[PDB]
């Protein structure tokens, strides 16, 4: 039972799974097919992303934790 | 909680010196009765009076 | 108890002790304040030194509360000032233009003429003579009158009522009777005054 | 002094210039896009003024310009509008949805998500949305108002789908979606499948360009919080055994194109959170984490005295603070002092002085 796993390891993870989602869905948006989910994780933003909620899972929640995590989702969504 | 804390109560169980399978609350009090004295054998009760 | 002789009175004028070098009475009396500075009171919890702040709005207020809930008496107090506010405002949309300009919208000195509505004037006291009780009329000393007044509204808020209205609602409604000379504490003043006019011809017997 | 009143009702025309503005909304506008949900104590400062006059602020601004070029090709994407309680969290969500009415947009409102979960006493179960139970007294609440939100894009809606209503009545093909929220608002037996059945009919067609579907659900932390209603025999239940609103979390999944979706986290009734628990994770929860889809979080400030001087000298033409030295300057500095520029507790103190 993984309730007893302490670090937000990326293995197989909900949020992972989200932004995989993610990356389909806006793929399909974009009509370019290029459907690799093990290309699309070697972007920056996705990475971004993973320290993000690795350090808001851990180390509680502050400030700044969230102006990286608007900084790494708001590159990431084609927001400006 | 499940049998991943179940096995780990139980091998703790085995290590720190407690009861192994569950239980009822009603048979840890023969437990308590027996991890310390009766009422009659202290030295402050049956010699209350010298 | 806690405290003890020569301790002073509280202090609040922050303007008093800005420029207080005009006068010569009050002047010696500082210096000879100043040269003891003895060991005042301290300043209480229900008090500060702000503007927004008024003495008989915090006379009402603890008249009010019952025990130990001062946040309770607070919400009462709050929740009837900002009550006859809107009730006001929504009177001055539905209003002419002299309706306009002769609609008053301060709760604070609308309270206050309505205190001053609810005032008594002259009293009453129970003296033996003869073996019978005998209502005599009395005058009365000011902070009595004012004291009465503002239990008055306190108690006919309370328990002369349905148990179905709330009570900022209750009490709004009930300063509003009381600021336009028609309200039942008006007319148990008019009741006391009439039995102090009832009982005239006994104002001999009083002693002082 | 300050700018207040001159920019009229556009929130397609909100500059930078444009700040502290005290901008008219007409009270027919507000009939059609806000009628649905509002803060309970947001109420008392329209019907005393006759002036829905919403300044500036600036995520309130910013958030638009997210809302210019977020392209219909992308889904469903979350936006959350947090921060310390009574920023206005909940009026900041209410700057966003005149402009999507504004821009035409399917406005999804939702008014409370903490009254679908707390503080409902009668109960029923289901057989048509796979057997949970679920309210029909609340799916009576939202079905009424929701029409009147976007009148002319529902009824547009062709329903696609044979839906089976009871065993006396069906459901017609290709009808308007204003008859089919609407046809057993009477039977409020299966009212309750009107939601499931029909949101879900309002995923379809958001694909395509007609259609701009934005979910706009207020409090989400009651979504995903452990709720306090309870069964027969004691036993609470979670908040996927709710049949009313299990479907509503298949929304907020992005598996839609075409709009997006807005959202406010409040702290009204955030059941089993501390009061002083104020940002996403601390309200949400684990199960608020892991579904999240990424989101852009929007925290939400407090005061520059831009917005606070803005806030005081338009009440000087509306000759609303009564007090006799009130408008001296020191006067300013101690509300300045006690509502700390925070909106919500300067209204508490406007309310009565
Ligand atoms: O332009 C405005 N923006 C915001 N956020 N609030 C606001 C504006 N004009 C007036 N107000 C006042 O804000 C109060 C409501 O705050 P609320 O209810 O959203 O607080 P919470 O805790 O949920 O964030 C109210 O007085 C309204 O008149």
């Amino acid at each position: 039972t993984e309730a007893d796993m302490e670090e937000y390891i990326w293995e197989n993870s909900s949020s992972e799974r989200n932004i995989l989602e993610t990356l389909l869905q806006m793929k399909a948006a974009e009509k370019n097919m290029e459907i690799n989910k093990e290309e699309l994780l070697g972007t920056k933003e996705i990475e971004e992303y993973k320290k993000s909620v690795v350090s808001l899972k851990n180390e509680e929640e502050n400030e700044n934790s969230i102006s990286q995590y608007k900084e790494s989702v708001k590159r990431l969504l084609n927001v400006t | 909680l499940s049998e991943y804390a179940f096995r780990m109560s139980r091998l703790s169980a085995r290590l720190f010196g407690e009861v192994t399978r569950p239980t009822n609350s009603k048979s840890m009090k023969v437990v308590k009765l027996f991890s310390e004295l009766p009422l009659a054998k202290k030295k402050e009760t049956y010699d209350w009076y010298p | 108890s806690r405290y003890s002789p020569e301790f002073k009175d509280p202090l609040i004028d922050k303007e008093y002790y800005r420029k207080p070098v005009e006068e010569l009475t009050e002047e010696e009396k500082y210096v000879r304040e100043l040269k003891k500075t003895q060991l005042i009171k301290a300043a209480p919890a229900g008090k500060t030194s702000s503007v927004f702040e008024d003495p008989v709005i915090s006379k009402f207020t603890n008249m009010m509360m019952i025990g130990g809930n001062k946040v309770l008496a607070r919400s009462l107090m709050i929740q009837t000032l900002e009550a006859v506010k809107r009730k006001q405002f929504e009177k001055y949309h539905a209003a002419s233009a002299e309706e306009q300009a002769t609609i008053e919208r301060n709760p604070y000195t609308i309270f206050h003429q309505a205190l001053k509505n609810c005032e008594p004037m002259i009293g009453l006291v129970p003296i033996l003579k003869g073996g019978r009780f005998y209502q005599v009329p009395v005058p009365l000393p000011d902070r009595r009158r004012r004291f009465l007044a503002m239990k008055w509204m306190i108690t006919e808020c309370r328990d002369k009522k349905h148990q179905r209205t709330l009570m900022p609602e209750k009490l709004s409604h009930k300063l509003l009777e009381a600021f336009h000379n028609q309200g039942p504490v008006i007319k148990r003043k008019h009741d006391l005054h009439k039995m102090a006019e009832a009982n005239r011809a006994l104002a001999h017997y009083r002693w002082w | 002094r300050a700018i207040s009143r001159t920019n009229e009702n556009d929130p397609a025309k909100h500059g930078d210039q444009h700040e502290g503005q005290h901008y008219n909304i007409s009270p027919q506008d507000l009939e059609t896009v806000f009628p649905h949900g509002l803060p309970p104590r947001f109420v008392m400062q329209v019907k005393t003024f006759s002036e829905a006059c919403l300044m500036v602020r600036k995520p309130a601004l910013e958030l638009l310009h997210y809302l210019k070029n977020t392209s219909f090709a992308y889904p469903a994407i979350r936006y959350l509008l947090y921060g310390e309680k009574g920023t206005g969290k909940t009026l900041s969500l209410c700057h966003v949805i005149h402009f999507c009415a504004k821009q035409d947009w399917l406005i999804l409102h939702i008014p409370d998500a903490h009254l679908w979960v707390k503080n409902c006493r009668d109960l029923l179960q289901s057989s048509y949305n796979k057997q949970r139970f679920d309210q029909p007294l609340e799916a009576s609440t939202w079905l009424k108002n929701f029409k009147t939100t976007n009148e002319r894009f529902l009824n547009q809606i062709k329903v696609q789908e044979k839906y089976v209503w009871n065993k006396r009545e069906s459901t017609e093909k290709g009808s308007p979606l204003g008859e089919v929220v609407e046809q057993g608002i009477t039977r409020v037996r299966n009212a309750t499948d009107a939601v499931g059945i029909v949101l879900k009919e309002l995923k379809r067609q958001s694909s395509l360009g007609m259609f701009h579907l934005l979910v706009a659900v207020d409090g989400i932390n009651a979504l995903w919080g452990r709720t306090t209603l309870k069964r027969e025999d004691k036993s609470p239940i979670a908040p996927e055994e709710l049949a009313l609103v299990h479907n509503l979390r298949k929304m907020m999944k992005n598996d839609w194109h075409g709009g997006a979706i807005v959202s406010a986290l409040s702290q009204t009734g955030s059941l089993f959170k501390p009061r002083k628990a104020y940002l996403p994770q601390e309200l949400l929860g684990k199960e608020g984490f892991d579904a999240l889809d990424p989101f852009i979080p929007i925290l939400v400030s407090n005061y520059n005295p831009k917005e606070f001087e803005s806030c005081i000298q338009y009440y000087l033409e509306n000759n609303w603070l009564q007090h006799e030295k009130a408008p001296t300057e020191e006067g300013k500095k101690e509300l300045l002092f006690l509502s700390n520029a925070n909106p919500s507790l300067l209204e508490r103190h406007c309310a009565y002085l």
